[PDB]
């Protein structure tokens, strides 16, 4: 499919940025997670980034560490995640769905088989957090064989060689890291380096989404103004889940309010 | 792009977030430069000799082998400052940190020995040391935690995941991903992303180099086999390295068999796990059917790393080294035997290697064989563990 390409074309037509929330699949349980995701979409999410619970999420700060732990407490497995993904796609045909994976979960049962399952359930992209471009070959090849976009990370200090590699090898979107370190709303990143955004465009990279530490509308607006196609927010969303575990109704209300505000910031 | 090969056959690699790749490249460059620098080599050798106490003895153990055709020597890493081989490579890594202009050290530890080694090297060499340790390990390793704190290190409990070594490993890498401009990650074994398996081997290889010189001096020939326990693989690769090209010399690595391989309660991923990708490397690991990382179990707290260095996986694959396992009960018997017959209290980790040597001897007592066991550490730390087991006997 061409879900990201179609989304970006439509957003471009409207002089609009993308707002893309991240959540952990099955946090705090399968049924609530499904309702969370439907709420994010109804409130204006343009695409989703969805984490499969992993025992050792070494690119994630405490907020998302705790999301993984909550999903495990609910007995969430990769198999159940794929079941969830199939249902999400069945409800929502056009929204781009990206997975946030760690390498072992992709490699476990065979790399090719992993990407084939992604294709079967209608996933659009996979970002494997602990696979740098240097190690990416079997992952990106399997992704492309199964019509999945492999997502690559462009760090703030990316040199020319890395920009060219990320531009050539990636599809769907280019992940523009706002800063070093791990995920977390407590740590704000920088303005998208204009130099990086411009070089990526020069090299015909997939459109850039800025992520890490994006927790406020002002940051979404700034990302788009700097020339990114949009922004990803994870910890700020997951914190609302964490805060409202005891009240599913208040949880959904606050998620809706937050996503609405963040999406509003992306509009022309 | 790298200066050195990040792989040993199919195993190894650099499976870290993109943000950490410059840190690994910087470290590799600094290492390659240091290895060619006679001044670095002299500083390292000076610390090893005058601070750590190298060379370590090679002890012939006559009482243990009486009445058989086995000759057994122990390489006495138990006599190194700190009480284990870990001191060798932390001094080297501390000097690399200084070479790169870094003033801060991050380290992970499970049972605490690497934390203590990191703390002592940092105290000596003027580095600020922070150590991540799973909260369950903190609780059960109060002696080592106090040692680290006495030597001025900050010990940071890790409460995520299983609150054990793998979780501390993750936390060290999370920290480094944000702090690499000022801090060096002093990884504790011959594992993790390139260049660490290479660096740790090269900074432990004096074990085998000395053993070779010492055995030639005493016996006039190379050993028939060298035997070492395998947690993450540092003491074993340090013993093996200088013998790899001596094809007549057997290399035997001993993983912990815990309660028995068949129980699933063990720490022997090289022979009984499944290849995965974790902690920066492709290697055999302890993992669920679904690919979640699991703990290693052994009576010995130090053999808790849930994977194995990629060079060991490679040496196994090509048949250059052989890997076996030893159960808790076998290790305990070897511990008691060495105490009583040689007056040496071995680490329970090292007792796995000794147990396998004792088996080689006892199974075939008329086989002429010259064996060296790497006695990776002393067992003072283990006397109550052994007490509490024999109290329930
Ligand atoms: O808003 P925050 O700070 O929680 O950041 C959201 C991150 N969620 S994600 O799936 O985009 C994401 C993207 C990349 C990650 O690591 C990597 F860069 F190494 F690949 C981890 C998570
Ligand atoms: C930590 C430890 C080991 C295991 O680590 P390796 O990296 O496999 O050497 C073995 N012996 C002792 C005494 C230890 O402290
Ligand atoms: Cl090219
Ligand atoms: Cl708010
Ligand atoms: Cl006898
Ligand atoms: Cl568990
Ligand atoms: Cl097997
Ligand atoms: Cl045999
Ligand atoms: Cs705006
Ligand atoms: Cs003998
Ligand atoms: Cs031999
Ligand atoms: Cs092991």
């Amino acid at each position: 499919m061409e879900r990201y390409e179609n989304l970006f074309a439509q957003l471009n037509d409207r002089r609009e940025g993308a707002f893309v929330p991240f959540v952990t699949l099955g946090d705090p349980g399968i049924e609530q997670s499904l309702k969370i995701i439907d709420t994010l979409i109804d409130a204006g999410a343009d695409a989703l980034e969805l984490g499969v619970p992993f025992s050792d999420p070494l690119a994630d700060g405490p907020t998302i560490q705790n999301a993984n732990l909550r999903a495990f407490a609910a007995g969430v497995t990769p198999a159940q995640c794929f079941e969830m993904l199939a249902l999400i796609r069945e409800k929502h045909p056009t929204i781009p769905i990206g997975l946030l994976m760690y390498a072992n979960l992709v490699f476990n049962n065979g790399i090719d088989a992993f990407y084939a399952r992604c294709e079967q359930v209608g996933v659009d992209s996979v970002l494997v957090a602990d696979v740098p471009v240097e190690e990416s070959a079997p992952f990106r090849q399997a992704a492309l064989r199964h019509n999945i976009a492999p997502i690559f990370i462009c760090p703030p200090n990316a040199d020319d060689d890395l920009l060219r590699q990320v531009a050539s090898y990636g599809r769907g979107y280019t992940y523009l890291l706002s800063r070093s370190g791990v995920t977390g709303a407590e740590n704000r990143g920088a303005l998208p380096l204009h130099h990086l955004i411009e070089k990526l465009k020069e090299y015909h990279a997939a459109p850039a989404l800025q992520g890490f530490g994006i927790s406020s509308p002002e940051q979404v607006s700034a990302a788009v103004r700097a020339g990114a196609a949009g922004a990803i927010s994870g910890s700020a969303i997951v914190k609302i889940i964490e805060k409202n575990l005891a009240s599913p109704k208040q949880m959904l209300a606050e998620l809706r309010s937050f996503v609405s505000a963040m999406k509003a910031a992306s509009r022309a | 792009t790298t200066l050195l090969n990040p792989y040993f056959g199919e195993f190894g690699g650099m499976y870290v977030p993109q943000i950490l790749m410059p840190a690994l490249n910087q470290l590799e460059e600094a290492f390659v430069s240091a290895q060619k620098d006679p001044e670095f080599q002299a500083q390292f050798a000076d610390l090893l000799k005058n601070y750590a106490g190298r060379p370590t003895a090679l002890t012939k153990c006559q009482n243990i082998t009486a009445g058989t055709r086995t000759t057994l020597y122990l390489k006495r890493e138990d006599l190194l400052h700190g009480g284990a081989h870990k001191t060798n490579q932390v001094l080297g890594q501390a000097l690399l940190a200084k070479r790169m202009g870094k003033s801060e050290i991050i380290a992970e530890t499970g049972a605490g020995q690497h934390g203590v080694a990191s703390a002592l090297a940092s105290a000596l060499l003027g580095l600020k040391c922070r150590i991540y340790m799973g909260a369950k390990d903190v609780e059960r390793q109060s002696p080592n935690v106090f040692r680290m704190r006495l030597m001025g290190a900050e010990v940071i409990p890790v409460h995520s995941g299983s609150a054990t070594l793998k979780d501390a490993c993750n936390e060290a890498l999370r920290d480094w991903s944000g702090s690499y401009e000022t801090a060096h990650y002093m990884l504790g074994t011959a594992a993790g992303p390139h260049p660490y398996p290479t660096i740790v081997r090269e900074f432990q290889r004096m074990i085998g180099e000395e053993t070779k010189a010492q055995i030639l001096d005493k016996e006039g020939r190379l050993p028939d086999a060298v035997i070492a326990c395998v947690g993450g693989g540092s003491n074993a690769i340090g013993m093996f390295a200088d013998f790899i090209n001596d094809t007549s010399v057997g290399l035997i690595g001993v993983e912990p068999g815990g309660h028995g391989i068949e129980t699933g309660e063990h720490g022997a991923p090289l022979k009984h796990g499944r290849v995965g990708i974790y902690f920066g490397m492709k290697a055999p690991m302890m993992q669920t059917a679904d690919g979640q990382i699991e703990e290693s179990y052994s009576i010995s707290a130090g053999l808790d790393f849930p994977s194995v260095g990629p060079q060991h996986a490679y040496l196994n694959s090509i048949g250059r080294a052989d890997y076996v396992s030893i159960t808790d009960d076998e290790a305990l018997e070897a511990f008691k035997t060495l105490c009583r017959h040689e007056g040496i209290i071995p680490a329970l980790e090292s007792s796995h290697a000794l147990a396998h040597a004792l088996k080689m001897m006892r199974e075939q007592p008329e086989k002429e064989q010259l064996l060296v066991v790497n006695l990776s550490g002393r067992g003072d730390k283990d006397i109550f563990t052994v007490h509490d087991i024999l109290k329930a006997r």
